RNA sequence: UAGGUAGUAGGUUUAUUAAGAGUUAAACCUAGCCAACGAUCCAUAAUCGAUAAUGAAAGUUAGAACGAUCACGUUGACUCUGAAAUAUAGUCAAUAUCUAUAAGAUACAGCAGUGAGGAAUAUUGGACAAUGAUCGAAAGAUUGAUCCAGUUACUUAUUAGGAUG
RNA sequence: UAUUUUAAUAGUCCUGACUAAUAUUUGUGCCAGCAGUCGCGGUAACACAAAGAGGGCGAGCGUUAAUCAUAAUGGUUUAAAGGAUCCGUAGAAUGAAUUAUAUAUUAUAAUUUAGAGUUAAUAAAAUUAAUUAAAGAAUUAUAAUAGUAAAGAUGAAAUAAUAAUAAUAAUUAUAAGACUAAUAUAUGUGAAAAUAUUAAUUAAAUAUUAACUGACAUUGAGGGAUUAAAACUAGAGUAGCGAAACGGAUUCGAUACCCGUGUAGUUCUAGUAGUAAACUAUGAAUACAAUUAUUUAUAAUAUAUAUAUAAAUAAUAAAUGAAAAUGAAAGUAUUCCACCUGAAGAGUACGUUAGCAAUAAUGAAACUCAAAACAAUAGACG
RNA sequence: AAUAUGAAUUAAUGCGAAGUUGAAAUACAGUUACCGUAGGGGAACCUGCGGUGGGCUUAUAAAUAUCUUAAAUAUUCUUACA
């Protein structure tokens, strides 16, 4: 769901400029995926699953009967008085899904623009849906895999 | 305006060009018959008395023409070749009359910007 | 003030900020491209010492809030290698310094 | 704020003021007056500083920054004149510090206002003679040569051609007393190449930059991963450095480990030729649709950008 | 808009039904 | 230009062609088909490139010149040869000119050139020497294709004096 | 003891700024004229016409006619521009979760309930629409009783009504049309337009819980319905108000503002038309983001009103913005629809469609110009 | 049937100074302006019904105030009494 991912970029971007720790995201495999791979590359102090009202301490079991009231919990990081991550937004909007061949994903991280898609800057990374997995860009370059370009979180 | 807008036909609008001489037809000059000479007050604040040509050109449609210089020998039947240009300060008159093509002479004692107005290089060698 | 530089010569990655009225469209260059900026940024880079650079100016063009926009955007737009590194717990490495290095 | 200002000196000068109404002179012809100094009967202006040539190997350039445009000096005693309010010459009241102690930098510099210009080094002609025996009767590389010495590979075989040319010109006694004088002046006019000192030695491990070395790349990897000039020509697709170092230290003609037999496998046949033909033909075979002339070409003739060519007599050929 | 451009408008408007209420006659007439 | 279509959409058979096909002719049925992502109608235009111009680029313009494709050889229809022609053939119809007054001949969108139109675009030139094409067993014959030259600053390139003073 | 001769004549545009060109001088004086834009010339002309000097391009220079580039890495409260409102069809528009397959961001199958709905129980409301049936005070007209000479309006008078019954004012009796006082905030409800004298019939609407369903949803071209006041077509009614008209006033005039008589209209039934400053000058929907104060509803902890959750309002942080300011948005994002591309011409002309008509919808081009427009600042003025 | 070119006399509109007739708008513009609509007038405009503020948020008092050791004690204290 691109709806779904749009409306936690934004959230995220909210929460970081009024600079809270903590925040609720849907639960969803593409969410978990994409705040995993957010807390690998070192945007996220702690992900953590649980309920509606904070997050959970114990392992607890997601069953049918819970899991309306499921949400993932981030722990943004700020530093020197400015957060980490400032700016997060979608690049294949629902409206205009954009499926980039390998070799085009190798342009993007050189530096030209494809399907006006501005390059990859410093301290940026473009996550890419492949087979239903979620992963940087330049892992997918090396694993050879293609796939669609979903965001940009710097 | 959302894509499904654009591919619809939205867009930035193309810069429009309007011929400022129509009636040369995309040409860039061309012959005509003076059926009148007139003088004509410029608009505020300019005060002159602007002499000007009413000619017709071939095409079949009259125009308005500014003879320039200082002193002309146009006069009826007269064939001109007219030009592009506009004269600001009158308003109607958008076209301009080449000096020294057809019958109207050149400039008399011209010896500056002689091409502008037509006027053979003095050799005086 | 400090103005941060990427190798003494241009700035860090692109830039987009927004002065007001003024949309600051800069992107960085190659060595020895020059300043191919518009005439106001142009002099506050050949001051400030920035040697290349490109971009474009949108919507206003007044000199006065261009000029005000750029020292702003050099100043807190654009963020440092080293600040990335440690506020993400990981490593930026400039492949262009390595590959040139011992 | 644009405007037109003749290039009056930026140093002071006498100005001329009351002038009789037949001299029509102006303030910069007598700036080059002042400058030049006077003109003898032969024609020669003895008193400018820069009028001879230097014997002593060191470059004489124009220091008009530090000498306040006081070009004049005695041609023997070599030491500053200035005009006077008498109209005469003779020493300055006082001595100009920063003549005094100049940088080497600024010696080697001809032009005030570039200081990225230097002047080569003259080499020795015992230096190019033994460059020439060690190409030559001892056989060794090219790459030794430019190893031990400093210089580049394609300066120690233009000197070994160059000598070989010289060598050529010297057994048909065909140089001169006066080409004999020239090269005698010009040598002490600039400064010897000494291959002991490591200042004058030219670094050899230069390399052209590639374009794709030339745009910025960034990867953000675990900090205790260790990145290495390798894996930054991997990433860039291009040979490592240190390796292109290496292959473009074997081009040379004498340089180590050079081949040029890669154009030895085309079929060519030579047409027979049989007596009172004044030609012969030699053909080369060439697969179609990789030879021949195009058609619907570009015609750039009439264009800005048209082509220009020579052949090996010399002359200009519209290719 | 302002108060201009709405008084430009009102002129011509009320120039309008003017012309058009002069000329009923010729109207009709045109118009069987 | 808001409704259009009536061989129109489809099915079955027969007829010509080497061939399918309402492409054409004949018979019988079904009641369809296109259409506001623009039908039908009207006006305009020869189309394109690994061509030319421009821009950082996506693009935008021209279609002169090199090449590719289509249509025409004053206008319209028909016919024999062939695999292929509605042929620059012929017939017929139409228009203008000429002499031979005849079911007469020609139609400069082949080269050169003339009058007009226009702001504007060239010689009523030399040779088949080279590359091709046609006829001929061959010798050879023809070739305004083609190769050259002339007019034109329309375009591009080179040159159109250095040192001293 | 030599080995032919021998030179070199560039034009064209500009010098106020955009735009490189400071060495000054003369002629004309809003004339002659120059000009791509701003503009120069009425005695200081760096701009016209020239001399000196200078700056470009160069066998070319200039000018005209054309092509590309030069800003959407845009907007719609106040500057061009949200449809009057909603319902809804297509959409080659968008849109939940888990698992398994494939030809992989798409499809199929199974499963799930967070969106979206259906039905019951519990609690509060008497609002909106339609149709009936009633109430209230006045106003005007007529009549009577007494009762006088003046009454009515205006800044002040006259036009219209008085001692001819005899007014005006008071108190009674009758008829009629219209409207709805506090409550009152249009609060609130309604999709908008609208909606507050009372009762009744029909229809719709809120929160919580239980169950049910199973992505059945959002937006919505075209289309459909409703749409103030004025206007028109028939039929009833016309008290008061009141276009037009006629008189009286002020003014030099007064085709008006003030006063009198006052027709259409204004009122009910059935219709036509579908327009407004139809305005929050702000389309609908979804996820999210920091505080405060006041009301409304829900929940039993209570001991007898403290505690948590929703909505509205008002003031703000951040953000946005040309600023004024917005502040569940005019912020951070996503989806869908409508509209804008300088002013004037012009929502005009022509055509078409629809109406009884007034008209409504659709909707150009030619001529002219370097204008035109919003927010805010400082004065001057009232 | 469509298209184009004319057509007596005639309706808009633009342009240049330019006088005549009023004073309609901007302030409470001297009758608040404007939107829709109907009627009237030489011309702006006037009037009638509803709507908007792109005018009144420009918003700013009916009023009354109290008792514990008044100091031999708080008011001082500069790292030590605690
Ligand atoms: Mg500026
Ligand atoms: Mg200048
Ligand atoms: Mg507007
Ligand atoms: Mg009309
Ligand atoms: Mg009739
Ligand atoms: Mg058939
Ligand atoms: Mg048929
Ligand atoms: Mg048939
Ligand atoms: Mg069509
Ligand atoms: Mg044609
Ligand atoms: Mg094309
Ligand atoms: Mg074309
Ligand atoms: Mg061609
Ligand atoms: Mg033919
Ligand atoms: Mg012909
Ligand atoms: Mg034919
Ligand atoms: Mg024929
Ligand atoms: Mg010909
Ligand atoms: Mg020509
Ligand atoms: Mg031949
Ligand atoms: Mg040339
Ligand atoms: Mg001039
Ligand atoms: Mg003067
Ligand atoms: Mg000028
Ligand atoms: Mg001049
Ligand atoms: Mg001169
Ligand atoms: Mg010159
Ligand atoms: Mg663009
Ligand atoms: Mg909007
Ligand atoms: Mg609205
Ligand atoms: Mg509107
Ligand atoms: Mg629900
Ligand atoms: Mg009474
Ligand atoms: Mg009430
Ligand atoms: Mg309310
Ligand atoms: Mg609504
Ligand atoms: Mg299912
Ligand atoms: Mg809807
Ligand atoms: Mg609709
Ligand atoms: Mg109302
Ligand atoms: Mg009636
Ligand atoms: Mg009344
Ligand atoms: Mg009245
Ligand atoms: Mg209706
Ligand atoms: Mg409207
Ligand atoms: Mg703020
Ligand atoms: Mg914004
Ligand atoms: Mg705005
Ligand atoms: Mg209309
Ligand atoms: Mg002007
Ligand atoms: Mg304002
Ligand atoms: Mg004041
Ligand atoms: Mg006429
Ligand atoms: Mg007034
Ligand atoms: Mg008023
Ligand atoms: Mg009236
Ligand atoms: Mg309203
Ligand atoms: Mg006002
Ligand atoms: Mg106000
Ligand atoms: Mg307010």
């Amino acid at each position: 769901s691109l709806v779904k991912l749009a409306n936690t970029c934004a959230h995220l971007q909210n929460c970081s400029k009024v600079r809270v720790a903590l925040t609720s995201i849907p639960y969803t495999k593409l969410q978990l995926q994409f705040a995993y791979n957010l807390y690998q590359q070192g945007f996220l102090s702690s992900l953590q699953k649980g309920s509606t009202m904070g997050p959970d301490k114990d392992f607890v079991e997601v069953t049918p009967d819970n899991i309306s009231t499921r949400r993932l919990w981030v722990g943004l990081k700020y530093r020197d008085n400015k957060p980490v991550l400032s700016s997060c937004k979608l690049i294949s909007k629902p409206n205009s899904r954009i499926h980039l061949p390998m070799e085009d994903m190798k342009k993007l991280c050189s530096g030209v623009t494809i399907r006006n898609i501005k390059p990859l800057q410093p301290g940026e990374l473009i996550l890419v849906r492949a087979h239903n997995n979620i992963m940087d860009i330049n892992e997918a370059i090396s694993k050879k895999l293609d796939g669609e370009v979903l965001c940009r979180v710097k | 305006a959302t894509l499904n807008q654009i591919k619809r036909g939205s867009g930035p609008p193309r810069r429009k060009k309007i011929s400022t001489a129509p009636q040369l037809d995309q040409c860039p000059q061309r012959k005509g018959v003076v059926l009148r000479v007139m003088v004509l007050k410029p608009k505020k604040p300019n005060s002159a008395q602007r002499k000007a040509c009413r000619v017709r050109l071939t095409n079949g449609n009259v125009v308005s023409a500014y003879i320039p210089g200082e002193g002309h020998d146009a006069q009826e039947h007269s064939i001109v070749y007219v030009r592009g240009g506009r004269c600001q300060d009158l308003p109607g008159v958008k076209y301009h009359v080449i000096r020294g093509a057809g019958d109207l002479s050149g400039v008399v004692n011209r010896i500056s910007s002689r091409s502008k107005y037509g006027a053979k290089k003095p050799s005086k060698s | 003030k400090e103005i941060p530089r990427y190798e003494n010569r241009t700035i860090y990655g692109d830039i987009d900020f927004r002065y007001h009225g003024v949309k600051l469209h800069l992107r960085s260059a190659k060595p020895g491209f020059g300043l191919r900026v518009n005439h106001v940024i142009f002099e506050i880079c050949e001051c400030a010492g920035i040697k290349d650079l490109s971009g474009k100016v949108y919507k206003s063009r007044n000199d006065m809030n261009i000029a005000k926009g750029t020292i702003e955007a050099f100043t807190k737009a654009q963020k440092t290698l080293d600040e990335v590194a440690l506020g993400r717990g990981k490593k930026l490495v400039d492949v262009r310094k390595v590959y040139y290095s011992s | 704020f644009s405007r037109r200002r003749i290039a009056y000196p930026f140093y002071p000068f006498k100005k001329l003021g009351r002038q009789h109404p037949k001299k029509h002179d102006t303030n910069l012809k007598t700036a080059m007056r002042q400058f030049l100094g006077p003109k003898n009967y032969k024609g020669e202006y003895v008193m400018n500083k820069y009028f001879t040539v230097p014997t002593n190997h060191v470059p004489n350039y124009i220091k008009p920054d530090l000498e306040r445009g006081q070009s004049l000096e005695h041609p023997v005693t070599k030491k500053p004149l200035q005009l006077r309010y008498d109209g005469t010459l003779g020493p300055p009241p006082v001595e100009n510090k920063r003549l005094q102690n100049i940088f080497k930098d600024r010696l080697l510099q001809p032009f005030p206002s570039n200081p990225h210009c230097k002047t080569n080094y003259v080499l020795s002609p015992q230096l190019k003679q033994s460059i020439f025996e060690e190409i030559t009767v001892e056989g060794l590389s090219a790459q030794q040569v430019s190893q031990k010495y400093g210089l580049k590979i394609p300066r120690v075989e233009a000197i070994v051609k160059l000598v070989s040319v010289e060598n050529s010109w010297n057994r048909r006694n065909r140089v001169s007393s006066d080409l004999k004088t020239m090269d005698e002046t010009l040598y002490r006019m600039f400064p010897v190449f000494d291959s002991d000192a490591s200042f004058k030695r030219e670094n050899l491990s230069e390399i052209p930059v590639p374009q794709k070395t030339l745009a910025s790349r960034f990867l953000t990897i675990a900090e205790s991963e260790p990145f290495g000039p390798v894996d930054a020509a991997h990433v860039l697709e291009l040979e490592p450095a240190v390796e292109t170092l290496r292959n473009l230290s074997t081009v040379g003609e004498h340089s180590s480990g050079h081949q040029q037999s890669t154009n030895k496998n085309t079929k060519v046949i030579y047409g027979e030729l049989v007596e009172g033909e004044r030609s012969q033909y030699k053909f080369t075979n060439a697969k179609v649709g990789k030879v021949g002339y195009r058609y619907g070409s570009g015609n750039r003739d009439n264009k800005k950008d048209r082509r220009i060519g020579f052949n090996k007599l010399g002359q200009m050929v519209y290719i | 808009d302002s108060v201009m451009r709405k008084r430009k408008k009102k002129m011509k408007k009320h120039k309008l039904r003017k012309r058009r209420k002069r000329e009923k006659a010729e109207r009709r007439k045109l118009s069987q």
